[PDB]
Order: C-alpha cells, then sequence, then structure tokens
C-alpha cells in the first residue's frame, strides 16, 4: 500500500470540506458545517491510501496540523466556479503552499468546484489560463453530483507520482 | 487579506 498525503486548500465556502467528505465518506454536506480522512482505493493498479488533510482559515492552534501541513505531498488548490473572489485568491494559496514547503516545486491541482451551479462566474477559459501559467492541470468539479471529484484527486496522484518516486 | 504565518493556511483579513 502506497500512501499519498494530500491537503485541501482555498478561499472560504468554496467546498474544501464538501470535496474531502465526497470523496472519502460519499456524502454532500448542503448545511454549511465549519479535519482529516483517509479511504484506501486502487489507483492505477496501485492499492494506495489516500489521507487528505481538511485545511480552513479559522482553526484552532495544533502544532501536529502544522506538522501535517508541511510534510503534505501534494495540495488541491480549490476555488468555486460562482465565487470570483476565491479564484482570485488562488495566488495567495500558490505562494503560501510554496512557503509552507519550503519548495518551488510542489504537487498542485487547480480545482474548480460547484461545477453544477448556473451563476458561474469564473469561465473555465480563465481558469485554464492561470493552471497554465502554474504549469498545473485544471479539473472543475461538483462535490453535489460528484462529478469530476474522484478525477481531481486522483489526478492530484498522478502529479505527486510525475514529482517523487511513491 | 492574507496568511497570518508561514506555517499552515489559517487567514487574517484585511477589511
Ligand atoms: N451546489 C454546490 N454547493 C457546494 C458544493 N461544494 C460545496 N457546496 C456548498 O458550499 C458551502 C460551503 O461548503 P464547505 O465544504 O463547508 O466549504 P469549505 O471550503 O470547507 N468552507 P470553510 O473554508 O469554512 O472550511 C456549503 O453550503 C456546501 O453545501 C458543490 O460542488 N456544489
Ligand atoms: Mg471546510
Amino acid at each position: 500500500m502506497t500512501e499519498y498525503k494530500l491537503v485541501v486548500v482555498g478561499a472560504d465556502g468554496v467546498g474544501k470540506s464538501a470535496l474531502t467528505i465526497q470523496l472519502i465518506q460519499n456524502h454532500f454536506v448542503d448545511e454549511y458545517d465549519p479535519d482529516s480522512y483517509r479511504k484506501q482505493v486502487v489507483i492505477d493498479g496501485e492499492t494506495s491510501l489516500l489521507d487528505i488533510l481538511d485545511t480552513a482559515g479559522q482553526e484552532e492552534y495544533s502544532a501536529m496540523r502544522d506538522q501535517y501541513m508541511r510534510t503534505g505531498e501534494g495540495f488541491l488548490l480549490v476555488f468555486a466556479i460562482n465565487n470570483t473572489k476565491s479564484f482570485e485568491d488562488i495566488h495567495h494559496y500558490r505562494e503560501q503552499i510554496k512557503r509552507v514547503k519550503d519548495s518551488e516545486d510542489v504537487p498542485m491541482v487547480l480545482v474548480g468546484n460547484k461545477s453544477d451551479l448556473p451563476s458561474r462566474t469564473v469561465d473555465t477559459k480563465q481558469a485554464q489560463d492561470l493552471a497554465r501559467s502554474y504549469g498545473i492541470p485544471f479539473i472543475e468539479t461538483s462535490a453535489k453530483t460528484r462529478q469530476g471529484v474522484d478525477d481531481a484527486f486522483y489526478t492530484l496522484v498522478r502529479e505527486i507520482r510525475k514529482h517523487k518516486e511513491k | 487579506g492574507x496568511f497570518v504565518n508561514f506555517r499552515n493556511f489559517r487567514t487574517f483579513r484585511c477589511g
């Protein structure tokens, strides 16, 4: 079994928790409910453990959680496609990942969540342009319908494998 | 906004 330490980041309310809980517990939280989650899965023939750290902008101090962050192997950079501010804020998160990891080359996937919503304000081309500037994949997801959810996390696993031997 | 430190993703408001 190969373990992948994945960290989900992004601005308030973009669906970080909803994506993680959909992936791991197969449940969509329509409540706004402001942890760590694990699931064993087979990815490209490899028995894999997805070890997900679900972050937030308001959390109680925890030295161990800071240790979890620094050892994260790949990051999902989440914005919501109906939240232009969350898209604008991606650049802050990308820079902060590099600080937390003390590294210029960290596996990352850009995720545009809430793709089920018709009130879109971030065009796919905008998000593609941003991802291209960063040299990372862009994937649209809906934690609600599950569209793209496995693809986003499995793409991050594949980005980690491109970066380092697992 | 920004981040309060360089260890995690806790934010601060610039407003
Ligand atoms: N329609 C729709 N709503 C979603 C989706 N993902 C999350 N939501 C909704 O958006 C709200 C915030 O979701 P949540 O997972 O708590 O986001 P978060 O990024 O973890 N918030 P926080 O930064 O406070 O931890 C909730 O009402 C949730 O149901 C999605 O794909 N589609
Ligand atoms: Mg959350």
